């Protein structure tokens, strides 16, 4: 029953537990590429200004 | 000079028009970092694409 458990478990946090550095690889991805994106929005909502030289 | 058009203006329009619909077309791909987002610009990438994304999960 001893090592059976542990098997188990062995199984159990494969299935559920995660592995950080797959984890943090993507957040890392996801935080450049939310900083990409605010930063183009920003220099989206800009864009429609050069309309009124004209006016 | 004939003054009922301004045909330096009409061409001038046209081509800013133009520059900026380029514009919005390198503004959203930069916002969403992917080469191409919506169709017609790569199909054939596209398709490939999507056949490796289903192989990779």
């Amino acid at each position: 029953l001893m090592n059976a458990y542990e098997n188990t478990q062995a199984s159990e946090s494969r299935i559920r537990d995660a592995d950080m550095a797959e984890e943090t690889v993507a957040f890392t991805k996801n935080q450049i590429l939310v900083q990409s994106g605010t930063a183009m929005l920003a220099q989206a909502n800009v864009r429609p200004q050069g309309v009124l030289s004209l006016l | 000079m004939i003054i009922n058009h301004n045909l330096a203006a009409i061409n001038s329009h046209r081509v800013l028009k133009f520059q900026n619909e380029e514009v919005s077309k390198n503004m959203e791909k930069l916002s969403s970092g992917m080469r191409i987002n919506r169709a017609g610009d790569d199909a054939s990438g596209l398709a490939v694409s999507e056949k490796m994304r289903t192989q990779v999960n």
